[PDB]
DNA sequence: AATACTTTTATCAACGCAA
RNA sequence: UUGCGUUGAUAAAAGUAUUGUUUUUGUACUCUAGAAGCUACAAAGAUAAGGCUUCAUGCCGAAAUCAACACCGGUGUU
């Protein structure tokens, strides 16, 4: 007997209700809410992942302190001089003897700046030019050369040479840092015998260790809802495995892969049906006999 | 004009507490100074671009003593204003190179940036490190809600203000709340007496009702925030029908008229006034309250 | 307690310990000095025993916890009964000794209820100092709404640029390792 | 094996899915390494996607497909809160955040109005998802109600008159 | 703490509780009223917040223990944050409630360290009142020379003419049986 | 507090084959 | 309305790298081994205020959810 009406907008709905036999207003109202901005979730997500990066850098330094204190090299970490040049000790310890405290300085500075690992487009051209330079030296030699030639070391900065101008950058791959750290640790192993091979495997695990993009955050006893160690007690294998969609008619079943026998025989059947003997004949022919193709199927 | 409105309330508690930018202050004498004062510093990021020269000449045509090099290295500033006489910094760069400082020889450092005394210190959070010498702050501190108190021995209202950064993760169990002693400090600063009765608390887009005592008038507002934190009880309000208060529009007798900008920054800490809170339905049925509970909600 | 010149020295010491500019303190609501009158109070001019009761109690309430005023009374009882203490050290050094004796008794008797945290202090203009001091409490003596009956208040004077860690076990280990650097 | 090779994209995920999901599989290392190089060889073909159907319905249907020339929608034709209204459909079907918000606040308005006054027959909205939602709720609740798809209050009053 | 009119009512209540003639109290050394000025203070004339700091601190130090002033501060924090307490009961009744809550927590958590005794109070003329109050302390919190850090102070309002027994077990049983008669 | 890279899952549109 | 094959737009979540801001210290620049803390370069600490336990490829903190109160997914009123 009554008629409802709604005017839907971006941040408002106007609403009314009438009777239509008399035509008097039974109710009218205006409901106002703020808009659904997607810029705030982008801000929140960006800040969360930046906080994770800062956390994991500090945890690498903490793990290095624990490794250096457990193996008994240095007792306390308050008398360490912060006014020594780390690149000079990093290039010196490749052939000479580091005095047990400059070794900690060199390894801490090396674990503070590791490298990129997606490589294994101007930015690509600059990092390939830098790789074309590092094929004969370690990156510590490159950084010390830039330091004692131009004064600057860090950032991205341009230098005018005698006849040309090139912009320099501080980006090296992780393999070069790992090779340099392995060389320094083998030379100091030849000098100082407290650095066993398990120290070198633990330090290289701290240096080149990264997570996988399908793992996420968390640990076995850390229980994150953003990572594979779910907070319900279980453990996923790949976190994009619970995001795969449902079926179209039974909304509780996982989908199938497109690249198996089942979906492919279903697709050939759906293109063939718009009888049974030559259905099976064409299907076993395409299944078992090779050098196949669409023009070959029409032939 | 018998239409009813219905707004949505904003009562979330953990939002952006401040900027993440770390500022620097100095104590100096700038302008009309009879004592030292704390000044937030600034920086021209690079002077050879188009923006850095414009910012430099803006500061220069405002006041010359704002630059820190003007007070700590004067002859280098003389060799900075010899180029600006005859041309600018980009032309000096494309002929002679980087603008080095004053020295005996050509071996001083280059000049790419310049700091100055930007502004005076307002709302902040003191995040000064342990072994530091000047103050270090965080700016842009936002407000969250208001608690309205009322005492009988004066017969007028007093108004608190809580920010997002007044709450904390606590030290034994990790809960998000504010203590009672810090709340007593916030009550003391805003001028609330100890023996006042807590009436209610106001969030943003919460419907306020102002009634008078001598001439029986009624006005209805939306609350926004707790502006002007130098003198007390000032509240920023917004209309109920529209989104703005443009003009010198009159509201009721005892409040006055809106300013020339369009902002309604009133002082509700006065006698001859009365406040209710309106809690609407989603269809607009205004229900009026006078007492919320016994104590303000402090644990979340 | 007893109000005398030793309380004036203790007040000026703890003000110089927690606040870094003096005008953050002497303009607080309830205290409310003026610049000439603050210079009169600081430089020995005004006798502390004939001032207002509410002003001196507001200064002591800002600088000290509620358990710490009780410990001030007990150290005043013990201090004025010995010539070694009265003729060798000032009163704020003996109050520091009394406070660390109570902390060591807490760590010995019941180590697994000692909690701690970062303390926050409001200035005269409404803006707080984040990380003004270190709070140390006993978790068994809780009243409710984040209040503790037995609670003390320290400040670290370390020379290293590493902060106090979070978590119960890590902060307890930091407190046990740095027992000469806090004061 | 198609699931494990489609979802995982590099060596350790492939390896531990083949070692961990195939219960008592006892696969060798040689075939694991050659499946790693095989997945590395075809990324454009094998990382195609996921089929929109499930293996339960398709194992219901692959034998049946053969005996008759019949199409899928006609084959599936041939095989075939207690008073208030749900938030299921309005939280699932999200086209934009703005559309999701506005339609769910409007549906709260709708169900408050149907709680207050009573029954209805004509509902007007100034698309088809909300339409068949309301139409199936009203048929399932045995109510014949036809749903059809200052200033905004006046405009809603005007289209309620229209 | 905070000094206001509620502290004046609390002072007059506890003076009427421990001393039986008022001129035993207002002529003590450090307090030192005169008869006209005591009638000015008592009958509402003089505001307590602008008096001397040492005199009000001497009155509070005579009537209360050192732990009890801390409990006054904590009850003042909790009292002015609630309209039920602020508009129903005066402050000395809520201070009594706070004090008995702390005593019940002591008896529940650690019953075998609660000791007690008979308290003795000096008048203005040097002669003491024997058995002025009942002292209740925790024996674990001893400082030395007969001082305890955590100590409270009660008065029995029983109607029977039997005294409190001596010995640890007998006095603990009396305290547990008469928990509504002490105040 | 911004700029460079890598990857996954899902949804709308529109361009066709069929119903 | 439903499935398949192309290519645009979007959303949600994950892993990394290099700076930026800021504090101390050192070196240079300046004024007489001291001082000023401007202007550069390099180390080390912090990076929304903070907080947790399991002791680590550790974890959480800037979004959305919304009128309150009483009695059996429902039920009553200012």
């Amino acid at each position: 007997d009554l008629v409802l009406g709604l005017d839907i907008g971006i941040g408002s709905v106007g609403v009314g209700i009438l009777n239509k036999v008399t035509g008097e207003i039974i109710h009218k109202n205006s409901r106002i809410f703020p808009a659904a901005q997607a810029e705030n979730n982008l801000v929140r997500r960006t800040n969360r992942q930046g906080r994770r990066l800062t956390r994991r850098k500090k945890h690498r330094r903490v793990r290095l302190n624990r490794l250096f204190e457990e193996s008994g090299l240095i007792t306390d970490f308050t008398k360490i001089s912060i006014n020594l040049n780390p690149y000079q000790l990093r290039v010196k310890g490749l052939t000479d003897e580091l005095s047990n405290e400059e070794l900690f300085i060199a390894l801490k500075n090396m674990v503070k700046h590791r490298g990129i690992s997606y490589l294994d487009g101007d930015y690509a051209q600059i990092v390939k030019e830098n790789s074309k330079q590092l094929e004969t030296k370690t990156p510590g030699q490159i950084q010390l050369e830039r330091y004692q030639t131009y004064g600057q070391l860090r950032g991205d900065f341009t230098v005018e040479k005698d006849g040309k101008k090139h912009r320099l950058i501080n980006v090296f791959p992780t393999s070069a840092y790992r090779s340099e750290a392995l060389r320094i640790l083998q030379t100091q192993q030849e000098f100082n015998p407290q650095i066993t091979d398990e120290f070198i495997n633990r330090y290289l695990e701290i240096l080149t260790g990264k997570r996988k993009y399908y793992h996420g955050p968390g640990n076995e006893k850390s229980r994150t809802d953003y990572g594979r160690y779910r907070t319900s007690g279980e453990t996923l294998d790949n976190i994009f495995g619970i995001l795969i969609g449902k079926c179209t008619f039974y909304p509780d079943e996982f989908r199938a892969a497109k690249a198996s026998y089942t979906a492919q025989e279903f697709n050939l059947l759906n293109d063939l049906n718009n009888s049974k003997e030559q259905k099976n004949q064409i299907i076993n022919y395409v299944k078992n006999e090779k050098a196949m193709g669409p023009a070959k199927l029409f032939k | 004009d018998s239409i009813l409105f219905s707004y949505q309330v904003d009562s979330k508690f953990n939002r952006k507490i401040s900027d993440a930018t770390i500022y620097a202050t100095r104590q100096a004498k700038v302008g009309k100074d009879k004592a030292d004062e704390t000044y937030v510093l600034g920086k021209i990021k690079d002077i050879y671009t188009q923006d850095g020269y414009d910012a430099f000449m803006k500061i220069y045509k405002k006041d010359k003593s704002k630059f820190l090099m003007y007070r700590h290295d004067p002859q280098t500033f003389e060799k900075v204003i010899e180029p600006i006489l005859e041309n600018p910094f980009l032309k000096y760069k494309e002929e002679h190179g980087y603008i080095r400082k004053y020295s005996k020889k050509g071996n001083g450092p280059e000049i790419k940036s310049l700091k100055y005394y930007d502004s005076k210190l307002g709302n902040h959070i003191d995040i000064t490190p342990k072994d530091s010498n000047n103050k270090v702050v965080l700016q842009s501190v936002s407000p969250w809600r208001a608690d309205v108190y009322f005492n009988k021995t004066t017969g007028k209202y007093e108004i608190l203000g809580l920010k997002y950064a007044d709450l904390q993760f606590e030290k034994g169990t990790g809960t998000y709340k504010i203590s009672q002693e810090k709340y007593n400090d916030i009550k003391k600063k805003e001028g609330v007496d100890s023996d006042s009765e807590f009436k209610f608390t106001l969030y943003k887009n919460d419907l306020l009702l102002v009634k008078d005592t001598e001439t029986k008038e009624q006005q209805l507002f939306r609350f926004l925030s707790r502006t002007m934190p130098k003198q007390k009880h000032y509240v920023e309000l917004k209309p109920y029908d529209k989104q703005k208060f443009e003009g010198g529009e009159a509201l009721i007798k005892v409040l006055g008229n809106v300013a020339n900008s369009g902002q309604c920054k009133k002082g509700l800490g006065k006698s001859n006034i009365s406040i209710y809170k309106v809690r609407t339905d989603v269809l607009g049925n205004q229900h009026i309250i006078k007492n919320e509970g016994d104590k303000p909600k402090l644990d979340f | 307690m007893k109000i005398n010149d030793d309380i004036k020295e203790l007040i000026l010491e703890y003000m110089s310990r927690y606040f870094k500019f003096e005008n953050d303190f002497y303009k607080l609501p309830g205290i409310k000095f003026t610049d000439a009158n603050w210079q009169k109070f600081k430089n020995g001019g005004t006798d502390i025993e004939k001032m207002g009761a509410a002003r001196v109690n507001a200064m002591l309430d800002c600088l000290f916890d509620d358990f710490e005023l009780a410990m001030i009374g007990k150290a005043q009882t013990n201090y004025y009964n010995d010539n070694s203490l009265k003729m060798n050290m000032p009163f704020y050094t003996y109050y520091d000794m009394f406070k660390k004796q109570q902390l060591l008794k807490w760590l010995k008797n019941n180590r697994d209820d000692v909690i701690g945290g970062t303390g926050r202090m409001y200035t005269a203009s409404g803006n707080y100092i984040a990380n003004a001091y270190l709070e140390v409490a006993l978790e068994s003596s809780s009243l409710g709404s984040g209040s503790y009956m037995l609670q003390m208040r320290f400040k670290d004077y370390s020379k290293g640029q590493e902060p106090i860690p979070s978590g119960r076990q890590n902060r307890l280990e930091w407190i046990e390792n740095n027992l000469e650097n806090i004061r | 094996l198609a699931y494990v090779l489609t979802l995982n994209t590099e060596r350790e995920g492939i390896q531990e899915a083949l070692e961990h999901e195939f219960a008592d599989g006892s696969f060798s290392q040689k075939q694991v390494d050659e499946l790693v190089q095989f997945r590395k060889a075809n990324s454009s073909i094998f990382g195609k996607g996921w089929h929109n159907f499930s293996v339960k319905l398709m194992m219901e249907l692959i034998p049946e497909l053969y005996e008759t020339s019949e199409e899928q929608m006609t084959i599936l034709t041939r095989l075939g809160k207690t008073k208030y209204i749900d938030e299921k459909l309005l939280t699932e079907e999200i086209y934009n955040p703005v559309v999701a918000k506005s339609v769910r606040q409007a549906i709260k308005i709708v169900n408050a109005a149907i709680k207050e006054y009573g029954d209805f027959d004509n509902i007007v909205i100034e698309s088809r998802v909300v339409l068949n939602a309301l139409q199936e709720h009203f048929r399932a609740h045995k109510i014949d109600t036809k749903v059809s798809v200052h200033h905004h209050a006046v405009d809603a009053l005007i289209i309620a008159a229209s």
